[PDB]
């Protein structure tokens, strides 16, 4: 019904609720170009990709999912990179997909080791280690210099 | 603290210099809990600025106890903007100290955070949902 999971699910990624790893249908440079052509085809061509995150970062206001989405995922037919990282991957999605994760980041200051010992800010910021390309560097500098200045002790 | 908290911080051209001072004196183990209650009593006398939002965000840091009153004091200065500094201490607030907040609060909160120039405006907005 969302934006998002309907493009997920016809560009071939299983969204799981959050307890188990993301399976996978296709290749990851197959997803990425797969999802890529959707959304460069679609009509209301550059609105999509902010409607697409929009609908993604509503979707990971719920903590699980975004915990499972954040982890390796599960192919099918033995073992893959996480959804996250592929999804930036693409260059259109990337700066939109950095803002929404740092303005969320700070969240998680207070809420260290949980449930299942999971740090998810190092996991978070984890995610964006070992970029192919970066689309924006003065973009990604600021917000993460913004960011380091800020943080309490162990995170900073 | 009651001879050197005041007028350094009404000096001015208070910088770094002097508030990392200050917040090394807040975060003393030797500072006993009612200490840093008096603490927290001197430091809401002062004029509300960037310096005062940093150190009070210093000593909030150390979960320190509140009466209602003295909450409603800290709460009522909260609520009445552009930066960081001032999200941090009202994120700070809204976390470690929820059980205290009342509706009253909770809607100061929401609308001296209303501007979005404040940083983290995102992270502030699901805290204050979380408070509802």
């Amino acid at each position: 019904d969302s934006i998002f999971v309907k493009l997920l699910k016809i560009s071939g990624i299983i969204l799981k609720t959050g307890e188990s790893q993301n399976q996978l249908a296709v290749d990851q440079i197959a997803f990425q170009k797969k999802l890529f052509q959707t959304l460069r085809r679609h009509p209301s061509y550059p609105k999509i990709i902010e409607e697409f995150v929009s609908g993604l970062e509503s979707y990971i206001e719920d903590e699980d999912s975004f915990r499972n989405c954040l982890l390796s995922c599960e192919r099918l037919q033995s073992y893959s990179k996480s959804l996250i990282k592929l999804l930036l991957g693409i260059d259109i999605l990337q700066p939109a997909i950095i803002k929404t994760l740092f303005e969320k980041l700070p969240e998680y200051f207070f809420e260290n080791k949980n449930s299942d010992e999971i740090n998810i800010p190092r996991l978070i910021v984890s995610q964006l280690k070992w970029l192919d390309r970066v689309v924006d560097g003065k973009d990604l500098t600021t917000k993460i210099m913004q960011l380091i200045s800020i943080a309490p002790e162990n995170l900073q | 603290c009651s001879a050197l908290l005041d007028p350094v911080l009404q000096a001015p051209g208070t910088g770094p210099a002097q508030t990392e001072l200050l917040c090394c004196l807040v975060k003393m183990e030797s500072l006993e809990p009612d200490a840093q209650v008096l603490m927290l009593g001197q430091i809401l006398e002062l004029p509300w600025k960037e310096e005062t939002f940093l150190v009070l965000q210093s000593l909030l840091e150390r979960q320190v106890e509140m009466t209602p009153e003295k909450f409603s004091v800290l709460m009522e200065k909260l609520c009445k903007t552009t930066s960081m500094a001032y999200a941090k201490l009202m994120l700070t607030v809204m976390t470690k100290y929820q059980a205290n907040i009342t509706e009253t609060q909770r809607l100061g909160l929401a609308m001296a955070l209303e501007p979005n120039t404040t940083f983290l405006r995102k992270s502030l907005k699901a805290a204050l949902k979380h408070l509802g």
